[PDB]
C-alpha cells in the first residue's frame, strides 16, 4: 500500500489481524483475583513463560513495525482512502488492539521491560497523538513500573513530553500516575527525576488544581429596595452611612474583608442576583454589586486603587458615607465626611438598588439609614434623600440577610422556594386610555 | 525599582537603619493574584538585618523606605526579585512579585 | 483476671482477633504473628538487642552524636538513586566518619553499627550500575575502598568482618585495576588489606578464590588492555598492569608476618 | 491460619527461599511442642506413644506436612537454616513413624506430581559436607602457633552434621514402617 | 418547593423533635434517617446560577461534531441540533462557550511575516454561520468568567457593564474604564449586503491583541466598527450565542488570518509560538445550562443584627471566624468547596492521584521539593484538612500523607532507623535509672520514664521564600508540633468514643478512611516521641483503659477493628515493645 499497489491486487488481512489479536489478548490475560491461591500461581506462571517465549521469538519487535506501518497513515480516513472503506474502519481497533497486546506482553515481566527499555524512546515519539496516547501511556507505566533501566533512560525531554500531554490533553489521572511511578520505583526515589518533575509541573500553576482557606463572607442589606423606571414615583438620589465602630485587621491568615456599597438586584426578584449564596465572594465581586473598601473600588471582582485624604483601608471610627444617584447612573463615596476621588457611572439600572455590606468575621459596624434608624453624622449631599424614606409605608425596616439561608438549628431552618417578583417594588400608574 | 503603596500609616518617625533586624510579618503574591508565600500562616514573624544580603532586594528597599508600626503593600519587578532565572518550583520565571508587608517592631 | 500488663494484652488481643476473624491479609498474619512470638520470647529480644548494646562515657556524648548523624546520613542516601550529589554526599559523610575520633576509638561500636555492610552495599549498588561498561562513579568505589582498607587496618576483628564478603570483592577484583592513583582504592586492595598480616585468615582462605585470582592473571597475561589501547598505547600481548596488583594479592595471601604460609 | 500463610509463601514462585525469622521461629516451637522431649512399663510407653500421636495430630491436621513438603521443594536444593527447620519439624511429624503423616505426604506428592521435592532432595544430598583433613589440618597448626580461636566449636570440618543427620532421619521416618509403597516411590 | 413556598425537613436527628413518630410508624418498625448519624446530613439543593459544562454526549437538543484540521482546512468545532425538524424541539437562546480562556497582558503597553508573526501577541478564530440560520439570532464575541446571565430573550443592550471613574484632586478624569462581562456583536448587524449570507461564508471574525488589550471584529474581510478596549488580566472566552433556525447552526473555525497568531498558540503556553492552527483534546465547547446542584454549608456565620437605639442606629456584629477550604480550576477561572467534591467524582479523583504526585515528588527526603511544595499546600490548609469532619475520604487520606510526608516522614525514618541500636552514654541519670518504678514489682507504663540512650537530634528548617539563603533547603520543613499533639490527641478520643456509638457516616464515610489516617499521624508522632508523659498516659487510656490504667469502655483495641487498623495498632504494639526492651536495656547498662 506505501508503493501504491492497487488496493485489489494487496492482500490486506483485516478480519484475520483482529480476531488474533483479540485472541492473543486473551491468551495473555492476568489471572483473576477471585481464583485460588493454587490456580492463580499456576496461571501466573502459565503467563510468564508465556511472555518469556514469546520475547525470545522477538515478537515485540514484529508488534512494534506493526504499530509503526500503521501510524504512517495519521487518520482513519486517510487509511480509508490509502487501502480500502473496511480497513480505514477497523484501523483505529488495529491499533488499540496492538497497543494492548504489546502492553500486556511486557507486563509484569522484568526482562521484557529490560528490553523494551532502549525502544521506549521511539513509543515517547508517538504520544500526543490521540489515537495512540492510552496504549502509550499503559506501555509506559508498565516498563517504568517493573524495570529501573527505563526509569534511568527516562530524561528531561520526556518528562516534558508527559506533562505536555497533561497540558494538551486535560486532566488524565494515568499521567500523574506515571509520574509518580517516575519519581519513585521499586521504594528508591530518583531525585533528577522529582526535580524536574517539581519544576516543570508545579510553578505554573496552570493544570494542578489550586487550593485556598477561604474566610466566610456574609452580606447584610436593609429591607428598602431602590428602582428607578419611567414614570414611576421613585425618588432618584438617596443616601446613607455606616460607621466601623470596630475592626480587627487579621482575625485569621487571612486579611478581614470589609466593603460597603449598594447592590442591584437581577431583574424585580428580591433575591439578589450575580453571586453565590454562601462563599468568600462579597460586595464587588460581582456586576451586580458596587463596594468601597477604603483603598480600592470593587466592582466584578476586580478593584483600582482610589485617591483620598490619609487613605486607608477601613479601620475603628470610620464613618462611610455612600450616595446612589440614579438620574445618571452614578455611585459616589465620602470617607469621614472628605470626598473620594472615584465614582461607579454608567450602569445597568434595570433592577432594584439596595444598601449591602459584605464582610468576614471580626467586625463591628452600624447602619445610619437617616431619620429615625440612624442618624447622620455628616449632613447628605443637596438634593440626596435619606435611605429609611423608602421604606414602605405598611413594612417596617431591618437589616437582614441578604442570602435566604442563616445559621438555625437544621430541622428550623426555612427552605425557600422560588419568590415572586416585586412589582409594588415600583409604583408606575398606567393611564386607561378613554 | 520597587514601589510602595501605604495600607496602614505608621508612627513616620522610627524607619530602618544599619545593622538593626526588622521584624516583618508579610504575605507574598504573585501579580496574577496567587499566593506563595506568607508568614501569618506560618504565625511566626519574619526576621532580617539590613544590608547583609539575607533578603531579595526589592523586599529590603521596601522594608527600608516602610516606617515602624506600617503596612504597606510592596510590588518588586523581576529585576529586583530572583531575575529571570526565577525560584525552582515556586516562582516562574520573570515574574512580578507583591508583597503586604507590616514592621512590626526592630531590634 | 485482668492481663495487668502488655505482654498478656497483646497475647490475649492477637489471639482473640485470630479466632474471632479468618483474616486475608498476609501482611497483618505475618505482623500478628511475629508480635505474638515476640511477647512469649522475651529474652529474644535481650539475645538481639545486647549484642547491639554500646556504651560510651559522658566525655565522647558529643562527637558520638556527629559521628551517628553522619552514618545516618549515609545510610538514608542508600534508598536514594545514585547521581552527582549524592557521590558528593557519600563522600563527605565517609570523610567525617574518618575525621571523627570515635571510628578509631571504638572499632567495636563501630562493627556493631555495621558501617561495612552500609558501605559494600553502596559500592555494591555502583558497580551493579554499569559494570559491564565500566564502573560509573569511580569516586565513589575509589573512597569506599579507601575507608573499607582503613576500617580493616583500625583492629584485627575488623579483618574477620571485612573476610566475611571476600568472595564478593575477589568476583569484582578488576574494577579500577587498569586506572593508576587508583591504588590502594580497588576491591583487590580491599581483600588485599582484609587478609593481609593476619595468620588465621590466611589459613581461612580456601582454594576456589586462589583458582579464581590465577584464571585472572591468566587472562592479564594471555589479552592486553582494551581500555590502554583505546587510549592509544602499543598493543603488546600481555598486560603488566592488570598483572601486577593481583601478583600483589597472591603476594599477599602466600606471605604474612615474615614467613611463608606453606599450604 | 499460620499453616495455610505459611504454605502459601512455599508455594510463591520465587528464585530463592528467601529467609523468613517467623517461618523459622514458629516451624521450631511446633516441632518442639510435637516432641516434648526407670524403665518405662507397657502402660506408660503406650502413653507416651499416644501423648506424641496427638501432638503430631494438632499439626498435621492442619497441614504441617503440607508445609514441609512445599518448602524443601521451594528449596530448589540449597542447604539453609530455613531447610534445617523444615527437616526439624518434619522429624517432629513424623517421629515414631505416623502412618497418617506418611500416607498424606505420599497422596500430596502423587497429586502434585512435584519432581521440585525429589530435585531438592538430591540436591541437598549431594551439598552435604563430609570430614576435612585440609580444613583439620588448617585448624590443628593455627592451634600450634597458638593463636586464640574464633570459634571454639572448630566446626569447619563436618559443617552441618546435625542437618546431614536431621535430613537422613527425615528419610528414615519417611520409609518408616516398611512403608512399601513409598520406598518404591523414592 | 413551588413558588413562593416554604416547607421543613427533619431528619429525626433528635428523635423528640420529631412531631408524629411516636403516633405512626414507630411501632410499625420504620427508623429516623438521621437516629445513628453524629453529624448534621449535608443538604444540597439546586443552583440558581446557570454555569457553563460541556454538552453531554446524549444531550436531546444540542449536538456538537469535531472536524479535524485538515491541510486546506483549519480545525473546526460544528454545533448542530438533532432536535429540530421534528416535535419538541427547542428553540431558544443557547449559550455556546470554548472551554479554555485567552490571558490578555498583564501590563499594557503605553505570506505572513514569520518575524512579525512571532513577536506578535495577537489571536484570531472565526465562526462560519450556516447556510439558513437567522444571523440576527447569532451573537459572537467574547465572555469573561463573570457571565451567569441565563434569559429566554438576549440583547446586546441587556449586557452588564460598569465604568469605574477615577479622578484627581481637581476631579478631571485621568482614567474612565468600562467594564462588561460580555463583548460580543450580532452577525444580523454585522451583514451589510443582505439577504445573501446563505450563498457562502457569513465568516464573523474576533480579533483580540492580548499586548493593548483590544477587540476588533472583522466581516468578510472588512474591519466593523464595534471596537472593545478591556482591562489588563482579563481573561477572555470565546462564545457564540445563537437562537437555532436551522439544524445547522453556526460553526468555530480556529483559522489564522494574515498576521495573526491562531487561537491554539493564544491557550496553550506549550505551543505559544507554534504558528499552525491546532484544536488539542482539552478544547471543547461548553453550553449554559440549570441542571447543576449546590451544597449548603454545615456551618453559617454567627451574624448578630439589632436596634442600639434612636441614636445609635442598627448593629451587625461578627467576632467568631469561619473558614473553608475553596478549590480553583484553573482553565475555567471558578473556585468551587472541596466539600463538593463529594458529589464531583472526577474532580475528587483527579484531586487524589494530585496529592499521591505531591507525596512522591517529596517522598524520601527531599527537602527541597517539601519546601517547594510548602507553598502549594499551606500549613492551615494542612491542618483544616485533618480537623475537617465532612471531607471526603480519599482526600483526607491523601492529605494526612501529605503532611507526614512533607513534615514528619524524615525525622520518623532516621529514628527507626536507630530504633535497633542502642548507644547508653555513662552519666548520673543513666545510673539513676532502674527496672522497675518502685519496690513492689509492677511495670511502669510503657514510654514513661527517663530514657538516656543516644537518639538523632530533632532539627527543622522554617520555610520562607523571601530568604535566599541555602541552608533552609536541608533540613524538613518546620511544622508547629503541640498543636498537631493536642488535635491528635482530641480527634483520637472522639474518633474512639464515638465507633462504639457504630455512626451511620463515620468520617470520611468509612471505618477505615476515619481511622487509618489519624492512625497513621498518631503513629508517626509516637515515633517521632513528640508524645511526653501525661499526653501518653492519655494515649496509653485510648489504647486500652484497664490494662494502661495508673494505680465499662472498652479501648481502641476492643472495638471489631477493620483489618488496615489492626495492621496500625499492630505496629504500634511493636513500637510499645521497643519502648520496653529498651527500657530493660537502659536498667541493666545501670547496674552494669
Amino acid at each position: 500500500l506505501s508503493k501504491k499497489a492497487k488496493a485489489s491486487t494487496v492482500d490486506l488481512p483485516i478480519e484475520s489481524v483482529s480476531l488474533s489479536l483479540q485472541d492473543l489478548i486473551g491468551y495473555f490475560h492476568p489471572p483473576d483475583e477471585h481464583l485460588e491461591h493454587e490456580d492463580k500461581q499456576n496461571r501466573l506462571r502459565a503467563l510468564k513463560n508465556r511472555q518469556n517465549l514469546f520475547q525470545e521469538e522477538g515478537m515485540i519487535n514484529l508488534v512494534l513495525e506493526c504499530i509503526d506501518r500503521l501510524h504512517v497513515y495519521s487518520s482513519a480516513a486517510h487509511f480509508a482512502d490509502v487501502a480500502g472503506r473496511e480497513a480505514g474502519e477497523s484501523w483505529k481497533s488495529i491499533l488499540n488492539s496492538l497497543y494492548e497486546l504489546l502492553a500486556a506482553l511486557i507486563r509484569g515481566n522484568r526482562k521484557n521491560c529490560a528490553q523494551f527499555s532502549g525502544s521506549l524512546d521511539w513509543l515517547i515519539s508517538r504520544l500526543e497523538r490521540l489515537e495512540a496516547s492510552s496504549g502509550i501511556l499503559e506501555v509506559l507505566h508498565c516498563v517504568l513500573v517493573e524495570s529501573p533501566e527505563a526509569l534511568n533512560i527516562i530524561k528531561e525531554g520526556h518528562i516534558k513530553s508527559i506533562i505536555s500531554l497533561l497540558d494538551k490533553h486535560g486532566r488524565n489521572h494515568k499521567v500523574l500516575d506515571v509520574l509518580c511511578s517516575l519519581c519513585v520505583c521499586h521504594g528508591v526515589a530518583v531525585r533528577s527525576n522529582q526535580h524536574l518533575i517539581c519544576d516543570n509541573l508545579l510553578p505554573g500553576r496552570d493544570l494542578l488544581l489550586q487550593t485556598r482557606l477561604v474566610n466566610h463572607v456574609s452580606s447584610m442589606r436593609p429591607n428598602i429596595f431602590l428602582g428607578v423606571s419611567e414614570g414611576s414615583a421613585q425618588y432618584k438620589k438617596w443616601y446613607y452611612e455606616l460607621m466601623v465602630d470596630h475592626t480587627e485587621p487579621f482575625v485569621t491568615a487571612e486579611a478581614t474583608h470589609l466593603r460597603v456599597g449598594w447592590a442591584s438586584t437581577e431583574g424585580y426578584s428580591p433575591y439578589p442576583g450575580g453571586g453565590e449564596e454562601w462563599g468568600g465572594n462579597g460586595v464587588g465581586d460581582d456586576l451586580f454589586s458596587y463596594g468601597f473598601d477604603g483603598l480600592h473600588l470593587w466592582s466584578g471582582c476586580i478593584a483600582r486603587t482610589v485617591s483620598s485624604p490619609n487613605q486607608h483601608l477601613l479601620r475603628t471610627d470610620d464613618v462611610i458615607s455612600c450616595c446612589l444617584d440614579l438620574s445618571a447612573p452614578s455611585i459616589s463615596f465620602r470617607i469621614n465626611g472628605q470626598p473620594v476621588q472615584g465614582m461607579f457611572e454608567n450602569f445597568n439600572i434595570d433592577g432594584l438598588f439596595f444598601p449591602v455590606v459584605s464582610f468576614s468575621a471580626g467586625i463591628k459596624v452600624r447602619f445610619l439609614l437617616g431619620g429615625r434608624h440612624g442618624e447622620f453624622k455628616f449632613l447628605p449631599p443637596p438634593g440626596y434623600a435619606p435611605c429609611y424614606e423608602a421604606v414602605l409605608p405598611k413594612e417596617k425596616l431591618k437589616v437582614e440577610h441578604s442570602r435566604e439561608y442563616k445559621q438555625e438549628r437544621t430541622y428550623t431552618r426555612d427552605l425557600l422556594g422560588p419568590t415572586v417578583s416585586l412589582t409594588q417594588a415600583a409604583f408606575t400608574p398606567i393611564p386607561v386610555d378613554t | 525599582g520597587v514601589e510602595i503603596e501605604t495600607i496602614s500609616p505608621g508612627d513616620g518617625r522610627t524607619f530602618p537603619k544599619k545593622g538593626q533586624t526588622c521584624v516583618v510579618h508579610y504575605t507574598g503574591m504573585l501579580q496574577n493574584g496567587k499566593k506563595f508565600d506568607s508568614s501569618r500562616d506560618r504565625n511566626k514573624p519574619f526576621k532580617f538585618r539590613i544590608g547583609k544580603q539575607e533578603v531579595i532586594k526589592g523586599f529590603e528597599e521596601g522594608a527600608a523606605q516602610m516606617s515602624l508600626g506600617q503596612r504597606a503593600k510592596l510590588t518588586c519587578t523581576p529585576d529586583v526579585a530572583y531575575g529571570a532565572t526565577g525560584h525552582p518550583g515556586v516562582i516562574p520565571p520573570n515574574a512580578t512579585l507583591i508583597f503586604d508587608v507590616e514592621l512590626l517592631n526592630l531590634e | 483476671k485482668k492481663s495487668s500488663t502488655l505482654q498478656q494484652l497483646i497475647s490475649e488481643t492477637m489471639v482473640r482477633w485470630a479466632q474471632e476473624s479468618v483474616i486475608e491479609d498476609p501482611e497483618l498474619v505475618r505482623a500478628m504473628f511475629v508480635l505474638l512470638h515476640r511477647q512469649y520470647d522475651g529474652i529474644g529480644g535481650l539475645v538481639r538487642a545486647l549484642p547491639k548494646t554500646y556504651t560510651i562515657n559522658g566525655v565522647s556524648v558529643e562527637d558520638t552524636i556527629n559521628l551517628l548523624a553522619s552514618l545516618g546520613q549515609i545510610r538514608s542516601l542508600l534508598s536514594v538513586r545514585m547521581g552527582k550529589e549524592e557521590e558528593k554526599l557519600m563522600i563527605r559523610g565517609l570523610g567525617d566518619i574518618m575525621n571523627n575520633k570515635v571510628f578509631y576509638q571504638h572499632p567495636n561500636l563501630m562493627r556493631a553499627l555495621g558501617m561495612h555492610e552500609t558501605v559494600m552495599e553502596v559500592m555494591v549498588n555502583v558497580l551493579g550500575g554499569g559494570e559491564s561498561k565500566e564502573i560509573t562513579f569511580p569516586k565513589m568505589v575509589a573512597n569506599c575502598c579507601r575507608f573499607l582498607c582503613y576500617f580493616c587496618r583500625i583492629s584485627r576483628q575488623n579483618q574477620k568482618a571485612m573476610f566475611d564478603h571476600l568472595s564478593y570483592l575477589l568476583e569484582n577484583s578488576s574494577v579500577g585495576l587498569a586506572s593508576p592513583a587508583m591504588r590502594g582504592s580497588t576491591p583487590l586492595d580491599v581483600a588485599a588489606a582484609s587478609v593481609m598480616d593476619n595468620n588465621e585468615l590466611a589459613l581461612a582462605l580456601r582454594e576456589p578464590d586462589l583458582e579464581k585470582v590465577v584464571r585472572y592473571l591468566a587472562g592479564c597475561g594471555l589479552q592486553s588492555c582494551q581500555m590502554l589501547v583505546s587510549k592509544g598505547y602499543p598493543d603488546i600481548g600481555w598486560n603488566p598492569v592488570e598483572g601486577e596488583r593481583y601478583l600483589d594479592f597472591l603476594r599477599f595471601a602466600v606471605f604474612c608476618n615474615g614467613e611463608s604460609v606453606e599450604e | 491460619q499460620l499453616i495455610l500463610l505459611f504454605s502459601r509463601t512455599a508455594l510463591t514462585e520465587k528464585c530463592k527461599l528467601e529467609e523468613d525469622f517467623l517461618y523459622m521461629a514458629y516451624a521450631d516451637i511446633m516441632a518442639k511442642s510435637c516432641h516434648d522431649e526407670e524403665v518405662k512399663s507397657f502402660e506408660e510407653k503406650e502413653m507416651e506413644k499416644q501423648k506424641l500421636l496427638y501432638q503430631q495430630a494438632r499439626l498435621h491436621d492442619r497441614g504441617a506436612a503440607e508445609m514441609v513438603l512445599q518448602t524443601i521443594s521451594a528449596s530448589k536444593g540449597e542447604t539453609g537454616p530455613m531447610v534445617a527447620a523444615t527437616l526439624k519439624l518434619g522429624i517432629a511429624i513424623l517421629n515414631g513413624g505416623n502412618s497418617t503423616v506418611q500416607q498424606k505426604m505420599l497422596d500430596y506428592l502423587k497429586e502434585k506430581k512435584d519432581v521440585g521435592f525429589f530435585q531438592s532432595l538430591a540436591g541437598l544430598m549431594q551439598s552435604c559436607s563430609v570430614l576435612d583433613l585440609n580444613a583439620f589440618e588448617r585448624q590443628n597448626k593455627a592451634e600450634g602457633l597458638g593463636m586464640v580461636t574464633e570459634e571454639g566449636s572448630g566446626e569447619k570440618v563436618l559443617q552441618d552434621d546435625e542437618f546431614t543427620c536431621d535430613l537422613f532421619r527425615f528419610l528414615q521416618l519417611l520409609c518408616e514402617g516398611h512403608n512399601s509403597d513409598f520406598q518404591n516411590y523414592l | 418547593l413551588g413558588v413562593a413556598q416554604v416547607g421543613r425537613m427533619n431528619f429525626g436527628k433528635d428523635v423528640s423533635t420529631l412531631k408524629y413518630f411516636t403516633i405512626c410508624g414507630l411501632q410499625e418498625g420504620y427508623e429516623p434517617f438521621a437516629v445513628n448519624t453524629n453529624r448534621d446530613i449535608t443538604m444540597w439543593l439546586s443552583k440558581r446560577l446557570p454555569q457553563f459544562l460541556q454538552v453531554p454526549s446524549n444531550h436531546e437538543h444540542i449536538e456538537v461534531t469535531r472536524i479535524d484540521g485538515t491541510i486546506d482546512s483549519s480545525p473546526c468545532l460544528k454545533v448542530t441540533q438533532k432536535s429540530f425538524g421534528s416535535q419538541n424541539s427547542n428553540t431558544d437562546i443557547m449559550f455556546y462557550r470554548l472551554s479554555m480562556p485567552i490571558e490578555c497582558a498583564e501590563v499594557f503597553s503605553k505570506r505572513d511575516d514569520y518575524d512579525f508573526l512571532m513577536q506578535t501577541s495577537t489571536y484570531y478564530y472565526s465562526v462560519r454561520i450556516f447556510p439558513g440560520q437567522e444571523p440576527a439570532n447569532v451573537w459572537v464575541g467574547w465572555i469573561t468568567s463573570d457571565f451567569h446571565q441565563y434569559d429566554t430573550g438576549f440583547d446586546l443592550d441587556r449586557v452588564r457593564t460598569v465604568t469605574v471613574t477615577l479622578g484627581d484632586e481637581k476631579g478631571k478624569v485621568h482614567e474612565s474604564i468600562k467594564r462588561s462581562n460580555c463583548y460580543m456583536v450580532c452577525a444580523g448587524e454585522s451583514m451589510s449586503p443582505g439577504q445573501g449570507r446563505n450563498n457562502n461564508g457569513l465568516e464573523i471574525g474576533c480579533v483580540v491583541d492580548a499586548a493593548s488589550g483590544l477587540l476588533t471584529f472583522i466581516a468578510n474581510g472588512k474591519e466593523l466598527s464595534t471596537y472593545y478596549q478591556v482591562e489588563p488580566s482579563t481573561k477572555l472566552f470565546p462564545a457564540v450565542f445563537a437562537q437555532a433556525t436551522s439544524p445547522n447552526v453556526f460553526q468555530f473555525e480556529l483559522g489564522r488570518i494574515k498576521n495573526v497568531m491562531p487561537l491554539s498558540a493564544g491557550l496553550f503556553k506549550s505551543e505559544h509560538k507554534n504558528p499552525v492552527p491546532q484544536c488539542p483534546p482539552r478544547l471543547h465547547v461548553q453550553f449554559l445550562s440549570h441542571v447543576l446542584w449546590s451544597r449548603m454549608p454545615n456551618q453559617f456565620l454567627k451574624v448578630d443584627v439589632s436596634r442600639i437605639s434612636e441614636r445609635q442606629g442598627w448593629l451587625v456584629q461578627c467576632l467568631d471566624p469561619l473558614q473553608f477550604m475553596s478549590l480553583h480550576i484553573p482553565e475555567e477561572n471558578r473556585s468551587v468547596d472541596i466539600l463538593e467534591l463529594t458529589e464531583q467524582e472526577e474532580l475528587l479523583k483527579f484531586h487524589y492521584h494530585t496529592l499521591r504526585l505531591y507525596s512522591a515528588v517529596c517522598a524520601l527526603g527531599n527537602h527541597r521539593v517539601a519546601h517547594a511544595l510548602c507553598s502549594h499546600v499551606d500549613e492551615p490548609q494542612l491542618l483544616y484538612a485533618i480537623e475537617n469532619k465532612y471531607m471526603p475520604g480519599l482526600l483526607r487520606a491523601g492529605y494526612y500523607d501529605l503532611l507526614i510526608d512533607i513534615h514528619l516522614s524524615s525525622y520518623a525514618t532516621a529514628r527507626l532507623m536507630m530504633n535497633n541500636e542502642y548507644i547508653v552514654p555513662m552519666t548520673e541519670e543513666t545510673k539513676s535509672i532502674t527496672l522497675f518504678p518502685d519496690e513492689n514489682k509492677k511495670h511502669g507504663l510503657p514510654g514513661i520514664g527517663l530514657s538516656t540512650s543516644l537518639r538523632p537530634r530533632m532539627q527543622f528548617s522554617s520555610p520562607s521564600f523571601v530568604s535566599i539563603s541555602n541552608e533552609c533547603y536541608q533540613y524538613s520543613p518546620e511544622f508547629p508540633l503541640d498543636i498537631l499533639k493536642s488535635k491528635t490527641i482530641q480527634m483520637l478520643t472522639e474518633a474512639v468514643k464515638e465507633g462504639s456509638l457504630h455512626a451511620r457516616d463515620p468520617v470520611g464515610g468509612t471505618t477505615e478512611f476515619l481511622f487509618v489516617p489519624l492512625i497513621k499521624l498518631f503513629y508517626t508522632l509516637l515515633i517521632m516521641g513528640i508524645f511526653h508523659n501525661e499526653d501518653l498516659k492519655h494515649i496509653l487510656q485510648l489504647i486500652e483503659p484497664s490494662v494502661f490504667k495508673e494505680a465499662p469502655k472498652e479501648g481502641l483495641l476492643q472495638m471489631k477493628l477493620p483489618e488496615p487498623v489492626k495492621l496500625q495498632m499492630c505496629l504500634l504494639l511493636q513500637y510499645l515493645c521497643d519502648c520496653q526492651v529498651r527500657h530493660r536495656i537502659e536498667a541493666i547498662v545501670a547496674f552494669s
